[PDB]
């Protein structure tokens, strides 16, 4: 389960996602947390506003640069416990996978 | 609840937009 969902009730989350989407219609509100029992690095930022025209692969690149992962290591990103295709658009992914509160929940692991 | 545009991220986004893969 997500920590963000445990920290804030549905009302707060829905209000926030609606406000975000109304203020930045070109951006996608993403919550990105580390797999609980994984090994690799975890950072401070989990709240992202990533451009809708970005692909999944480009986003993966972005977070690799953010966490400063070593170029030899893998990083597997899960959405609803499945691995999304790298060539897929973030807008498509969002329309298909957005949560009831209007956020897109993303998990990542070093091993999978 | 602290959801704002990060200036520490925008350059990365603009960098990634040019970085196409397969």
């Amino acid at each position: 389960r997500s920590q963000f969902k445990d920290d804030f009730s549905f009302e707060k989350r829905k209000t926030e996602s609606q406000r975000i989407r109304e203020k930045y219609p070109d951006r996608i509100p993403v919550i990105c947390e580390k797999v609980d029992k994984s090994d690799i690095a975890a950072i401070d930022k989990k709240k992202y506003l990533v451009p809708s025209d970005l692909t999944v692969g480009q986003f993966v690149y972005v977070i690799r640069k953010r966490i400063k992962l070593s170029p030899e290591k893998a990083i597997f990103i899960f959405i609803d416990e499945i691995l999304p295709p790298t060539a897929a658009l973030m807008s498509t992914i969002y329309e298909e996978h957005k949560s009831e509160d209007g956020f897109l929940y993303i998990t990542y692991s070093g091993e999978n | 609840l602290q959801f704002e545009i990060d200036d520490e991220m925008e350059p990365l986004y603009n960098q990634a937009k040019q970085m196409r893969y397969g």
